[PDB]
């Protein structure tokens, strides 16, 4: 649906993680979720990215709030990547098949940790007996973690969209791209 | 002026300025979805709800303020989901300020005039503690901003009987009943190309001193045949008015009103001036 604002004071957020999230946003949304799951799943996985961006910032209730923020999203990933096989699996393109394959056999993977992470974070957020290095770097790799997150997940909208037009003819499985523009 | 109805008149005007059911939900889940709102809150009569999803917040609108207060103690600092919601009164969108109205113009007369533009959600005249008689300025606030808009423009610089009306947003800067009365007034009816600040601000001291007080001079670099004044106290301003209105000085019987309260006599003056500039 709608387009994601720009920023400002604000806005405490973590910039590099609203960012990732924008990125998976706008690709996502300019399509129809209508017959796509994947399409569905990644605009909830973009929405909950800039919860995080905001949760990650410390405050009231973040701690449970991160922890659960990284398991919506990680069980949203699964759908993705159990989806994006499907097709996969339907794809007569070896070159897709693969590129498709790949860019989503990580995803699984990515999202454990981002678990693991959000969860590090969670703990470390107010308390201030835990040296600033220590934190920093635990929002660094949660950060870098979110980035490859929200990136594979584009990089399989994108190819799965691509081999929506390199399916085996009578395909058990299929996922509809219709655009939602004028 | 009754008892009974001065009583009447300001009673309906304090369950007009507290009728506040607009709340904010903030902190919801970023894949929260309005069912899930609509949910939340089903003990309560949701006339609006929308879902700024990707700010996690929810601008809910029930059925009354007795109702929002309730979800606000209700839900304010609850958890949704292992999130921690803030349940909060939205805050001022569509408040206008409609001012120099007839003294006379009656509540419904004023709503009448102000309600086309679009649904009301407050709307009420300011009147005198004491007296019980309108201060000549009312507020109204619409469900939408652009009908705040719409009424602005058809408003501002409108004839309504012997007046010509002034309209002024509340950004909004929130006001308390205090707020409400004004601490400026408006002189008019001065007579033709009159010069009198030092007998003029004199005049208007005879009960209370003027913290503020200026002659309207255009940027041509005319003179517009008012001033604007301002007091400590919305008491010492509105004993002033009481006083001043009528008095005669230079051949001419002056005229005050109240100014929209809020701004102070610098920016009011400025205001009135460019206002009735875009003649």
């Amino acid at each position: 649906d709608e387009e994601f604002p720009e920023q400002k004071a604000g806005e405490v957020i973590n910039q590099p993680m609203m960012m990732a999230a924008r990125q998976l946003h706008d690709e996502a949304r300019k399509w129809s979720s209508k017959g796509n799951d994947i399409i569905a799943a990644a605009k909830r996985m973009a929405l909950l990215m800039a919860e995080m961006s905001r949760l990650v910032r410390g405050g009231s209730g973040t701690k449970r709030a991160l922890i659960q923020c990284a398991k919506d999203i990680a069980k949203a990933s699964d759908e993705v990547t159990r989806l994006a096989k499907e097709v996969a699996k339907q794809c007569t393109d070896k070159r897709i098949r693969t590129n498709l394959l790949q860019v989503c056999e990580r995803i699984p993977t990515i999202s454990t940790q981002l678990k693991i992470l959000s969860t590090v974070k969670a703990t470390m957020l107010g308390r201030t007996n835990i040296s600033d290095e220590e934190s920093e770097q635990a929002t660094e790799m949660l950060v870098h973690n979110a980035q490859n997150l929200m990136q594979s997940v584009k990089e399989t909208v994108r190819e799965a969209e691509a081999a929506s037009i390199k399916i085996r003819t009578d395909a058990g499985f299929t996922l509809r791209w219709v655009r939602k523009t004028p | 002026l009754d008892p009974e109805e001065i009583r009447k008149r300001l009673e309906h005007t304090e369950r007009q300025f507290r009728n506040r059911r607009k709340i904010l939900i903030r902190g919801l889940p970023g894949d929260v979805t309005n069912q899930e709102v609509h949910d939340l809150l089903s003990d309560y009569e949701l006339k609006y709800c929308f879902v700024d999803k990707y700010k996690g917040t929810a601008f809910v609108t029930l059925l009354n303020g007795e109702q929002a207060e309730a979800a606000i103690n209700a839900f304010h600092q609850s958890r949704l989901r292992e999130r921690e919601l803030s349940v909060q009164l939205q805050p001022t969108d569509a408040l206008l300020c409609v001012a120099n109205l007839p003294p006379s113009l009656t509540q419904q007369q004023f709503e009448e005039l102000v309600r086309p533009f679009g649904s009301l959600e407050r709307c009420f005249l300011v009147y005198s503690e004491r007296t019980g008689q309108s201060k000549g300025y009312g507020f109204a606030e619409y469900m939408k901003k652009d009908s705040a808009a719409r009424a602005k423009s058809d408003l501002l610089g409108k004839p309504l009987g012997p007046r010509t009306l002034y309209v002024h947003w509340t950004d909004a800067g929130q006001l308390t009943p205090a707020l409400l009365h004004s601490r400026c007034l408006c002189v008019d009816r001065l007579p033709p190309g009159f010069n009198d600040v030092d007998a003029l601000c004199r005049a208007l001291s005879a009960v209370h001193s003027p913290t503020f007080c200026q002659l309207a001079c255009g940027q041509d670099g005319q003179l517009k045949g008012f001033a604007v004044l301002e007091y400590e106290t919305a008491e010492m301003a509105e004993e002033a008015q009481q006083q001043a209105d009528g008095l005669s000085l230079g051949g001419s019987h002056l005229r005050v009103s109240f100014c929209a309260p809020g701004p102070p006599g610098r920016s009011m003056l400025a205001a009135l001036i460019a206002a009735q500039a875009t003649a």
